[PDB]
């Protein structure tokens, strides 16, 4: 790959050591600039070194290959970031299985006794209060821990709160849950994105089995973006 | 008896040899039992050569879908090299169910094996090596046309002068999502050390259900970075490039060419319902498309008259039902309201049947092309004008509607072709007999019942399922029992649902005894004539609580089983909490 | 009365009456003040007020009911599954079903009778081997040969996919009505026996006619199993005593 | 206080903590090492352990080197020395 | 001081002169009149508002008594909730389309409504005969995509008028 570059430039003012000098510096450039990165550890740079290479390569033009510092900063993009990930959406699941996971993601990391106080939000009848909130924020950031255990009640529940409206009386939108919601749970439990207390072959339909999301905040922030859900402004109250 | 305490008893049913009938269909009478037997033996016979006719082309489709699919792997599986020559080709299947076979070319002077893994053929590293290196001497030594080796890397190893031939070994993990990452790096980095042995290539092939920043996270970076060396993904679903709904959905119009109408709402439920879900949508189109003929045959009985030969059978129950279309009560408004001819009218509203008998079989030879058009606009979209990102469902939807040019100028791509892809349609007299649909809500109560309010309805209500009579009181056992009291069961919770969230037993007992008549059940406790023990315990001065506790003991412990009361509290028993809320 | 709730049951009425209650507004009472009774006691109103409190109703709704049958059996020929979920027992349904109507219906239909194997699955003994041994000499399948079967397999599931290939190339007649009695019971609600009816749905030639009774039964079946069985669900809830269950289940004091 | 350091983001923190378990300076919260005999090695190999199937960064680890050991051993020449105090 | 809607003052005192009113302005039967001033009784302190639960019996009980009334023309179904619309002081329909949702379930299982819904045969708009085939997924139930039996003959006899 620079053997070919050498004669698609139209390059005749090179030696051996007029390679190995500019190969040289591209493995000290990996290394002062990816030593902090990777560690003493020859095959975290041996790779390193492979893939940035024809990258690099492809950056000499005509008199870069006799200085050691504006090819460098031709270069440069290659030398901040490690790019080592293998990479627009965020996941490729339905509308009602994402909102499941939003509010599994809410139920899971919300304490049970203050969500009266942000979910409910329909005219009384009778003579009730509803939920005064949490008066201190607590700054020790619950979303940093281990999440919660809830009764799939309360998923439900928190479901049809946080759904958007569907569907001239005989409509009543508040979506009920059909078979649809119950199969998207369980596909969700299938793709091990909500989880439970896994004791062997457990029995779904027990009062005694209860669930937990186990996917990451920063897979959530980028569904509550596909999905257009305010979901930031849950978690204001910690920090 | 005791046949009701083991399992699977088999039972065979004995039969009456013979009744000498025609009632080898399930199509009943219909038009309130006036129907001949002939139409629907046609009818039958008719509905079989629509829905073969359907699923000859759905078959088709889905055994399409496969010779894509073989065809669309096995060339980034092979025809490339990587200078490196020490790393494994990856394949990342995005969005696929495990559910494709892989077929493995030729390539003489090698072996290609495929070694299928599974979460359950997974529980740790070395049942994995063990079924890996199994599958591998089974389709090595089988594949030939004699010693007991080791089930390791040392097969891979000597597999050059075992058998001779270059190993060429290409894995396949059939949920990726589903099997521990902890043991498929594990295992990744075992495979990693056969690199060294000069006549082996492995080749990875990963079947994912969810993104690929979800594989990436959980995995570890080392093995990422041994994975970034050939890696190449695919996405692998039937809702990327509508190419699959734009040929179930087409070859539904393909059968229905004339014949029969899709209304408005029906298009819109099904667009509403294949959103809802992702995995399976070939399979959730066909379901509901042949639920949707299904519950039409049985119903309609003017589908004996979508064949032109059945015309002459317009029997006078017939021109009484098809009178009473509002489509015809706005012609004959029509007929009246622009102009006044007397004697036709006059006629052909209740007198004659002849011009009535004659005048529907004009309305057949109409086609008005909606599915006869829409293939040109698919036509249009997919080689005149290259976009490949249409949905012949949704644009069927909005031409059915009228508002196809705002669907057209979604894109913003042919503004020179608003007036070349334009129709407008109207309606044709009698569609409203002719039209699948759903106005009644059958497709939603028999294929996506709301399940938990249909048992929490009939929990509450009970009228709606239970009848009211007037006539057998007397000659029953209880007649004044079933208009003064509720099914138990069905009273008990309607103290359940204005309940708290822990129900005390004794006080969800007192409030289910003071709902109950006491000087009716203490007078109708006494009613038996065989028996002698119902009495006696009526003869006792607490008649009404030891017959009230049995019904509260009964109920309870019905409902529990059903999933409505978790007893907590072990070894008490007494405190019940309240787990399903009505309307969730 | 006894519920101060602002809301009836909803989402808010499921976080209305979820409050906290004091130590002294709660009442502690011991079911022991309420009258105990003897066994034969609760034995015989029991078996009284089965069939004498709404027996005629019961019996006026079975018959209503009882003219769906040829849409079930329409729905079983066209290859689906059926589910009738409801409020009461669904067993006498499904024994006057299967047993009287719909395998002589399917045996007229198709020139002995056809088979129905019941399936007790409100019985906690149910395991699924030997009721595969008892599909496997109702239809007598062929062997799980040396390739066919793997390292360590389970033989079921593979000799149930050797089946599912086998009657692909068959004609489409029912060879058996596996009629599934609580389908969500305590031992087959797991998940390998709901592997096993699931993938015995894929196959035309058997009709599976399944009842249900808890009511969050519907998660038991995700994007794979729902597909294989495509039940089609019939609210049948005709409110019966269910008094064949009741002696498999605890009726402690 | 003040050229500086560069703070790297979490996606390359990861490499650097699975660094440092590669390294054994920390150790999960109550896993056992290598068993004693051969047979509770194998009775664990076919178990899957929950602190392996939740998600990467909240496997609750554990310290091999208190912050005490990391005072003394650090060189007082260094940029995070002052650091090690709490 | 224009009142903006009467369903909105919290805590006034109404007596059974008014409920009466309310009833005889509907002309709603005694049997009816007798359980809507007999529920006032019993809910009475817990009560944000007196003029959303009175305001919502006399359309859902309303809808119940006079519910083959509504079956030949859709006339009465707007009459009825613009009367109770412009007798409560209000602009907006649906505010009192509202209060017969929140006062709905309210009443679900009660007494009551459970003897006289069965008295007219409504069980929710549709009578018994035509919900039980409904409830079980028949596909031999009555879609409404042609016009009633009873309706045709009276679509029939507005025709020989407008040509005699």
């Amino acid at each position: 790959c620079l053997r070919k570059r050498i004669i698609e430039e139209q390059i005749t003012d090179c030696t051996d050591d007029q390679f190995q000098n500019v190969a040289a510096n591209f493995i000290h450039l990996i290394v002062q600039a990816f030593h902090s990165y990777t560690g003493n550890d020859i095959f975290a740079l041996n790779d390193l070194i492979d893939f940035k290479w024809p990258k690099y390569v492809s950056r000499i033009t005509k008199e870069n290959i006799f200085e050691p510092l504006a090819l460098y900063k031709s270069a440069i993009k290659l030398f901040l970031s490690t790019d080592d990930n293998l990479s627009s959406q965020t996941y490729d699941l339905s509308i009602i299985s994402k909102y499941l996971l939003i509010a599994s993601y809410i139920c899971s990391y919300l304490e049970p006794r203050y969500d009266a106080s942000i979910f409910s939000r329909k005219t009384r009848i009778i003579q009730g209060r509803a939920a005064y909130g949490r008066r201190k924020k607590k700054e020790v950031n619950p979303r940093y821990l281990q999440p919660s255990l809830f009764a799939i009640e309360r998923l439900l529940a928190i479901f049809q709160a946080i759904f958007p409206i569907q569907g001239a009386l005989r409509e009543e939108s508040l979506m009920k849950a059909n078979i649809e919601v119950f199969q998207n749970l369980s596909e969700l439990h299938t793709l091990k994105l909500i989880a439970t207390t896994m004791n062997k072959n457990i029995d779904y339909l027990s009062p005694k089995v209860r669930w937990k999301v186990n996917v990451p905040w920063e897979i959530i922030k980028e569904i509550s973006e596909s999905v257009h859900f305010n979901i930031s402004d849950y978690f204001s109250d910690i920090h | 008896f005791a046949d009701a305490q083991r399992s699977h008893y088999t039972v065979y049913p004995s039969l009456p040899q013979s009744n000498k009938n025609d009632k080898h269909i399930p199509f009943v009478k219909l038009l309130s039992g006036k129907e001949s037997e002939v139409n629907v033996e046609k009818r039958w016979e008719l509905y079989h050569q629509l829905h073969s006719h359907f699923h000859d082309q759905v078959d088709h489709i889905i055994d399409n879908i496969e010779a894509d699919l073989k065809a669309e792997i096995s060339d980034l599986l092979y025809s490339e090299t990587t200078q490196k020559r020490r790393c494994f080709n990856t394949i990342f299947l995005l969005g696929s169910d495990s559910t494709t076979k892989i077929e493995l070319k030729d390539e003489s002077s090698r072996y290609n094996v495929l070694i299928e893994l599974t979460p359950k053929e997974s529980p740790n590293v070395r049942m994995m090596l063990r079924r890996s290196m199994y599958k591998l001497y089974s389709a090595a030594d089988a594949e030939e046309h004699n010693n007991d080796v080791s089930y390791d890397l040392s097969l891979v190893e000597n597999f050059k002068r075992l058998f001779g031939k270059d190993l060429a070994m290409v894995f396949n993990f059939k949920d990726v999502d589903s099997i521990n990452f902890n043991t498929l790096d594990n295992f990744i980095i075992l495979l990693k050390s056969a690199f060294k042995y000069d006549h082996v290539k492995i080749s990875l092939i990963f079947n994912i259900n969810t993104n690929l920043s979800n594989i990436e996270k959980n995995l570890r970076q080392s093995t990422i970075r041994l994975l970034k060396r050939n890696y190449h993904k695919l996405d692998v679903s039937s809702n990327k490039g509508f190419k699959y709904g734009n040929q179930i959905f087409q070859s539904f119009l393909d059968t229905v060419d004339g014949k029969l109408n899709l209304s408005d709402r029906f298009v819109e439920f099904i667009l509403s319902k294949m959103a809802n879900n992702t995995n399976h949508n070939l399979q959730l189109l066909t379901k509901m498309l042949d639920y949707s003929l299904m519950s039409y045959f049985f119903q309609n009985a003017f589908s004996v008259f979508i064949d032109p030969v059945n015309v002459d059978f317009l029997n006078d129950d017939y021109l009484k039902i098809l009178s009473r279309c509002p489509t015809f009560m706005f012609f004959v408004e029509g007929l009246i309201k622009q102009h006044a001819p007397a004697d036709e009218i006059l006629s052909l509203l209740t007198n004659k049947n002849r011009g009535l008998e004659e005048f529907f079989v004009e309305f057949l030879v109409r086609e008005n092309p909606i599915n006869g058009h829409a293939k040109f606009v698919a036509r249009f979209l997919e080689e005149e004008l290259n976009i490949t990102n249409f949905n012949l469902i949704e644009l069927y939807h909005n031409l059915l509607i009228g508002k196809l040019d705002s669907y057209l100028d979604r894109w913003s791509a042919c503004k020179e072709y608003k007036d070349r892809l334009h129709f407008e349609p109207i309606d044709t007299i009698f569609q409203e007999l002719f039209t699948l649909d759903n106005r009644s809500g059958l497709l939603t109560q028999s294929i996506f019942p709301s399940y938990k309010s249909n048992i929490e309805d009939n929990l509450l209500s009970w009228e709606q399922v239970l009848p009211s009579l007037d006539k057998e009181n007397y000659d029953t056992l209880s007649g004044d029992l079933d208009k003064i009291m509720a099914p138990v069961l069905g009273q008990l919770f309607k103290l359940y649902r204005e309940a708290n969230m822990t129900i005390n037993i004794y006080d969800f007992y007192i409030a289910f005894r003071e709902t109950l008549p006491k000087e009716e059940i203490l007078n109708f406790i006494r009613k038996d004539p065989s028996n002698t023990k119902l009495l006696e315990l009526a003869e006792t001065p607490d008649a009404f609580d030891k017959v009230a506790l049995i019904l509260f003991m009964q109920a309870i412990f019905a409902f529990e089983n059903m999933g409505l009361i978790k007893f907590q509290s072990t070894k008490s028993y007494d405190l019940v909490e309240k787990c399903v809320w009505r309307g969730i | 009365t006894k519920s101060a709730s602002s809301f009836l049951d909803t989402f808010e009425g499921y976080f209305d009456q979820r409050k906290i209650v004091r130590t002294n507004a709660k009442s502690r009472h011991t079911m022991s003040m309420a009258p105990d009774v003897t066994r034969e006691e609760f034995s015989l109103v029991s078996n009284f007020f089965n069939e004498n409190f709404q027996k005629r109703p019961r019996q006026k709704l079975f018959e209503i009911q009882k003219k769906m049958f040829p849409q079930y059996w329409f729905e079983l020929t066209q290859g689906f599954s059926l589910l009738f979920y409801g409020v009461g027992s669904k067993r006498n349904f499904l024994e006057e079903f299967a047993i009287d109507y719909l395998s002589p219906k399917i045996a007229y239909s198709q020139l002995n009778s056809i088979p129905c194997l019941i399936l007790n699955g409100y019985n906690p003994s149910c395991n699924y081997r030997d009721v595969f041994k008892e599909i496997t000499d109702l239809l007598v399948p062929a062997e799980l040969t040396r390739s066919e079967t793997k390292y360590w397999g389970n033989h079921v599931i593979l000799q149930i996919q050797k089946m599912i290939d086998f009657y692909k190339n068959q004609p489409l007649d029912i060879k058996l009505i596996l009629v599934v009695h609580n389908l969500d019971g305590p031992s087959i609600r797991k998940n390998t026996f709901q592997t096993m009816l699931s993938f015995l749905s894929v196959i035309r030639q058997i009709a599976i006619v399944a009842s249900t009774d808890h009511i969050y039964a519907p998660l038991l079946w995700d994007n794979m199993k729902a597909q294989n069985y495509n039940f089609v669900f019939h609210d049948i809830s005709n409110f019966e005593p269910s008094t064949v269950e009741s002696t498999f289940q605890d009726v402690m004091k | 206080r003040i050229n500086t350091i560069k703070l790297w983001l979490k996606k390359d923190v990861k490499n650097v903590w699975e660094n440092l378990v590669q390294l054994d300076f920390f150790t999960e919260k109550s896993a056992v090492g290598l068993r004693d005999n051969a047979t509770a090695a194998f009775y664990a190999s076919n178990y899957q352990f929950q602190g392996t199937m939740i998600p990467f960064d909240l496997r609750s680890y554990q310290m091999q080197i208190i912050l005490q050991e990391l005072r003394r051993i650090i060189p007082k020449s260094n940029m995070y020395y002052s650091w090690t105090q709490l | 001081r224009i009142p903006n809607s009467l369903l909105v003052k919290k805590y006034c005192k109404m007596t059974t002169e008014e409920i009466i009113r309310l009833c005889n302005d509907f002309e709603l039967p005694r049997e009816v009149a007798y359980k809507i001033v007999d529920e006032y009784n019993i809910n009475a302190s817990r009560l944000v508002c007196p003029w959303q639960l009175v305001c919502g019996l006399v359309l859902n009980c309303t809808f119940i008594v006079f519910n083959e009334r509504r079956r030949k023309d859709p006339r009465i179904d707007h009459f009825i909730v613009s009367k109770m619309c412009s007798l409560m002081l209000t602009s907006k329909v649906d505010d009192v389309i509202e209060c017969v949702k929140l006062v709905k379930e309210l009443i679900i299982g009660e007494k009551w409504f459970r003897d006289l819904q069965i008295r007219y045969d409504d069980f929710d708009g549709i009578r018994y005969d035509e919900i039980i085939f409904r409830k079980l997924g028949s596909m031999l139930q009555t879609t409404n995509i042609l016009v009633t039996d009873d309706q045709y003959n009276i679509w029939k006899k507005r025709i020989e008028m407008d040509l005699a």
